Formats: C-alpha cells, structure tokens, sequence
C-alpha cells in the first residue's frame, strides 16, 4: 500500500525487491501492474524458486524482472545451496525469457573475483559453455564503508575476519570458519554472523 | 469461363472454380466423393472427417489420385492438374506442404494422423499428375548454406532410442509411398537375397 | 518426425523445407548475445553495458537491502 | 566468502563501487578493445532500453488501428538524442518526483492526427509538428524542438480563441543527458505564470 500511495504521488521509487521467498503468480501480478515500478526484484533460494521467477516473467513478458541470484555462501539469512550448481542447471531456461536481467551475488568484493561472471568464463571451469551475467550485488563487502552507521569497533571486528574461499564456506554450520558461523534465527532460518562471544 | 463447384462437408466448405469445358467430369467426382466421406460430428472430432477447408481439398486430391492410371492418359487428369493449382495458390503460398501441416497443428485442432493424411494426399497427387519435384525449392536453410550464413551436419542414430522403431518405417511407407516405395522394395529384395546366399 | 516443440529449443522437418525466415532459426550462442560491452556518454563517462545497466542507466553493480 | 575482501575501514562508498566498476573497464578494454578508448562507441545518454527488443523530412498519418509502439519508435527515430528521450523515456522528472511523460500522452495516436518531422537528420534543428482537424480544416496544434542547447520547448497551440489569431503555451523541459534513466525534467519556475 505505502509504495502504491507514494508512487502515485510520484516519489522516485525505481524498483521494489522482495527478499526471503518469491510471491505466487497472482500476487506478483498485483505488484507488477498496480505499483508504478520500472522493475521488480526477486531473490530465489532453490531451483524450485528460480522456476517460480520464470513463471512470473512468462506471464508479463514486457515487464523487466531482476532475478537476484545469491548462494548459501552469502551474509545474513542464507539458503543451503551452492552458488554455481543451480545456475548451470537453470541458466538456459532463464535466458529463454529476455525480460529477466540475471544478477549474481554472494561472495564478491573486487573487480578481479567478479570479472569471470561478467565475461561468462566462470562456467568454463565446470566444462559448460560461457554463461555470462548482467550485474553483481555486494552486501557484506560494503559494511565497512565510511557512510554506513555500523559502529567504529564493529568495523574493526569485521576487518579482522580473514574469511574463507568458496570450497570451505559450508564449515560455518559446524564451527567458526574465517571468524564466521551459521546460527538459527527465531524462525529456524540459518544466518551467517561474525563469531563473537 | 469457370462454374463454381462447392466441395463441402457439413459446416465448412471450399469453392472450386472449374473450367466449364471439364465441368461434366468434375461434377461426376463431386457426387462420388460426397457420399464416401462420413457425416459431421460437432467440431469434427472423428478420424475420417477433415477439420479445415485445406484438409477437405486434401481428402479430394487423395480420392482423385486413386482413380488415375500413372501411364494411361485417363479422363480425370485435367481435373487433378487444376485441383492442385487451386490447392497450391490458396493454402500453399509458395511454401512447402510440411509448413502448412505445422500451421494446422498449432492454429486449428487437427491431430498428427489427420495431417500426415493431408501430406500423403498432396505428395501422392503431384506424382500421379506427372508434375514431379525437379525445382530446387527455395528452402531458407539451404539459401543460407549456399551464401555461407550456415554450416550443416547430418547425424544418424542407432539402437536404444525407441521400443518400436518399426512404426517409424510403417509411417514412412504409408505417407511417402511414392518417393520411398522403390527403396523399401529394393531393400527387401537385397535382404531376402542376402539370407538365401548366406 | 513432424511435430511442434513448444519451447522451440530444436526444430522438426518443417524447418528443412520452410521458405520464409521461419526456416533459418538460430539458437542463441550465450557468449555473443550477452557479451559485456563498453559505451560512453556525451560527457565521456565509460559504462559497462549489460542487459541490466542498459535499463537503469547506471553501472551494473547494486548494494542490496541489508 | 565475502569476508576475504573486507579489509580497509572507512573507505568512502564512492571509492569502493567506482573501484570495482573501473576495475571491470580496465579489464574489458584490454581484452576486447585493445587498450584504446577511441574504439568505445559513444552515445548521447546511456539508459532506459527495456531488455525485451535515416529519413530527413517524414510524415506519419495515424489511423484508429496504428500500434502505439510502432508509432512512438517512428517519431523518436534511430539516433539517441533529445527526440528519442522525448518519445520513449517512460516518465520525466518534476523537482524530485517522476510524472508520466506528457510528450507521450499528447502524441498518443488516434484517427485524424498527422505528425510532420523537419530536419530529422540533425537533432540541433529537428522540429516535430502535430496537426489535427480544427473546424474541418487541418492546423498545427503541438511543436517540439530545441531553443537553447538543453531546453525542449513543446508549444501547445489553441486555434479557437477570441480574435481568431492562435495562442501558444510554451511548456519547457531541461534535457540533461548525464541522467541516463530520466534525462527530461520539466522547468517548474514560472510554469503557473506561463
Ligand atoms: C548484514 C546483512 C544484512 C542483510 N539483510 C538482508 C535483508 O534484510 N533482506 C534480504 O533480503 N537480504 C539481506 N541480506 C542478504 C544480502 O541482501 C545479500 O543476499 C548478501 O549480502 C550477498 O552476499 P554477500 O553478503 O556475501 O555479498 C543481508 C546480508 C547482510 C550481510
């Protein structure tokens, strides 16, 4: 309601992203048409959720959808999924629908580590044909910026976390890994937190 | 001068412009044809009744091809030549019979079996009319490979693909009898000979 | 076989014979469709041109909702 | 995984994000353009191209059939300049707000409408000119063009006045091509006066 009301007055809300789940066709249909949004963002966790994003896009083939793909290796509430395997299975079906802008995230920092995904040559490692992405998202990377309100001492606490290469992220279910652990929230969702006392 | 001869099957129909010099023979064939096909069944959901104008003129050419001798210049030749040229200029706008058959699957509600029939009828006709396929057809894919905007490779399967492969051979013999018939028949002679000598 | 692929990944006989531009259908080589490109403004600001930046008119990097 | 790149504290957000974006340009230039900025194709403004998709003096007669997109594509033409933004740009900017594109509403096609585009192959001088039936005889009603180098005038004309002589409302818009997403913004000083 608040976006519809604000968009109708002409507030500069370019897009709405829906985190933690994907709506049903008839709710997304309401979000697409009714709100004055340039594009919709969806953050699917599983292969089944990536399919539910494709069905929203088939049904409104002129409307842009940003499929924001994030693995389990990402900060905050996270899935159990690898970042690579689900894309290799689904990339072909996503690219059938040309209104899906396909955005990678989870684990990025520099240009150097994210260039393989822009170029497409990341899928050459797993002996698929090159398979390139339309943009990147940086969550964790940006949390020690000057203008984020995160407390001076929690920035020192972040910078001290060494972290861990992709192969080893899955150890955070057992014990501190690069100074980081998984932890069930009140709902039972996993969360990646800095392993403080 | 041409006399309107309405090829019809309940609901739907096609108006054929017969030259009056050969209306005697075509009216004869309008009669015989009109009894042998069945009666309409609300949307044409049965398996001997044509569901479009195109199939109807298909069925017709089929019937007329069965009555032609392939050497003897019979009574019904100049009819067939002018039922094709109606079929070609109305439903087959330079395109090939297979393109037509596809349109009919997705646009209308015809079955596979129904439109293989249509394909047979057209291809059978063309050879019985002594109008063979000698024109280099302007197939897109081959205009392209001529220029260099395409490279083709042929691949042939083996076993493991289907339970009953033999229905593929059956469906080749029915539908393209006139093109393949002598290859199928030379095959069998060769295989029979190979048994006896081995 | 003659038949109709819904997804249109591959073709059937139709394609070989068809005379229109529905006979020469090319499947997408992803590396060429979605090749990243560079582009400039009048102001000479360089951008990374992807399907996504082309829309939003800014670089194809986004900070998500934390 | 992302924790192995979080090292420099209180780095300005500009410097992080620009650092990544420039890092891509650096690398993309070296592979595909051979370290030469001259080979990068230039445009006027970069943005607002939905991911789904040269004649000087033209005339477009809308019927009651004419598709809207076919119609607006034609007016905008091929080149990316103010006219392209005027007719395809989904909305424009008033102060901070994002109002529906008025230029698109006015030219929305219906029977009787006749656009004429003069000097279409030189943006500087281009003049689109809508003409409609007004008391039987067909007269100019709207006129798009450049005045100064970054102002779009859309003179809306009334022909049914007191003394026959026609009356113009100059609606002015700024064309800022460094804002790729919404390069057109209404001039709101003296708008109510005008
Ligand atoms: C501190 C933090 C808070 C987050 N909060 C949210 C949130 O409120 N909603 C959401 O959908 N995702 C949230 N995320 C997930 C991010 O949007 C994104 O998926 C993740 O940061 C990308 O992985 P990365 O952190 O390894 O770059 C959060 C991530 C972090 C690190």
């Amino acid at each position: 309601p608040l976006i519809k009301e604000l968009r109708s007055k002409g507030y500069p809300i370019q897009f709405l992203t829906i985190g933690a789940g994907v709506p049903s066709l008839e709710v997304a249909s309401e979000y697409i048409e009714t709100l004055g949004l340039k594009y919709l963002g969806l953050k699917p966790g599983s292969i089944d959720a990536i399919s539910q994003v494709i069905n929203i896009a088939k049904a409104h083939p002129n409307f842009p959808i940003a499929l924001q793909w994030t693995g389990g290796r990402g900060g905050g509430h996270h899935s159990f999924e690898d970042a690579h395997t689900p894309m290799l299975q689904m990339y072909s079906k996503i690219r059938r629908h040309p209104n899906i802008m396909l955005i990678f995230g989870s684990g990025f920092g520099s240009a150097d580590d994210t260039y393989p995904y822009l170029t497409g040559e990341w899928s050459t490692k797993f002996d698929y044909p090159p398979m390139p992405f339309d943009g990147f998202l940086f969550g964790s990377r940006v949390m020690i910026a000057k203008e984020v309100k995160t407390s001076p001492d929690a920035k020192k606490c972040i910078a001290a976390c060494t972290g861990v290469p992709d192969d080893k992220w899955e150890q955070t279910y057992k014990k501190p890994t690069g100074g980081i652990v998984t932890v069930r929230s009140e709902m039972g969702e996993p969360i990646h937190k800095i392993a403080t006392r | 001068s041409t006399r309107p001869l309405t090829l019809s099957h309940g609901s739907l129909e096609h108006v054929l412009l017969v030259p009056t010099a050969s209306f005697f023979i075509a009216s004869q064939l309008q009669e015989q044809f009109n009894k042998i096909l069945p009666e309409p069944t609300e949307g044409f959901a049965a398996d001997d009744e044509p569901t479009t104008p195109a199939e109807l003129v298909g069925k017709f050419l089929g019937y007329v091809s069965s009555l032609v001798e392939p050497s003897k210049v019979g009574q019904f030749d100049q009819v067939l030549n002018l039922c094709l040229t109606e079929f070609e200029n109305c439903y087959l706008e330079g395109n090939d019979i297979h393109a037509l058959a596809a349109k009919l699957l997705q646009e209308n509600d015809t079955t596979l079996v129904k439109t293989k029939e249509l394909i047979k009828n057209y291809i059978t006709a063309r050879i019985m009319a002594k109008r063979p396929f000698d024109k280099k057809s302007n197939s897109a894919l081959f205009r392209a490979v001529g220029e260099g905007n395409a490279q083709l490779v042929a691949i042939f399967g083996g076993q493991g693909n289907t339970d009953d492969y033999f229905e593929e051979l059956r469906d080749l013999y029915q539908t393209y009898h006139v093109l393949v018939g002598d290859l199928i028949k030379f095959s069998a002679e060769t295989l029979s000979e190979l048994i006896r000598t081995t | 076989t003659l038949d109709i692929n819904p997804d249109d990944d591959y073709g059937f006989k139709q394609e070989i014979f068809d005379v229109t531009s529905n006979g020469l259908k090319k499947n997408p080589n992803w590396l060429e469709e979605y090749h990243p490109k560079l582009i400039k403004n009048k102001s000479g600001k360089i951008f990374v041109e992807t399907k996504f930046s082309k829309l939003i008119g800014r670089p194809p990097l986004l900070v998500p909702g934390m | 995984v992302a924790a192995q790149f979080t090292k420099v504290i209180d780095e300005p957000i500009k410097s992080i994000m620009d650092g990544i974006h420039d890092g891509h340009i650096k690398k993309l230039l070296h592979q595909y353009y051979g370290d030469d900025e001259s080979k990068i194709p230039a445009v006027e403004y970069f943005g607002g191209e939905s991911p789904v998709d040269s004649e000087d003096s033209a005339v477009f007669k809308a019927t009651s059939s004419t598709d809207e997109e076919s119609w607006f594509k034609a007016l905008a033409g091929s080149e990316i300049n103010w006219r392209h933004a005027s007719f395809l740009c989904s909305f424009i900017t008033q102060d901070k707000m994002f109002v529906s594109n008025p230029i698109r509403k006015v030219f929305k096609p219906s029977q009787g409408m006749v656009v004429e585009i003069s000097n279409g192959n030189t943006s500087s001088k281009t003049v689109v000119t809508l003409s409609e039936p007004v008391q039987g005889e067909l007269k100019p009603t709207v006129i798009l063009k450049l005045l100064k180098e970054n102002i779009i005038q859309m003179e809306m004309i009334e022909n049914r006045t007191m003394d026959g002589k026609p009356v113009s409302l100059p609606l002015l818009y700024n064309f800022n091509p460094d804002n790729g997403f919404a390069p057109i913004s209404e001039v709101m000083e003296d708008r109510n006066q005008r």
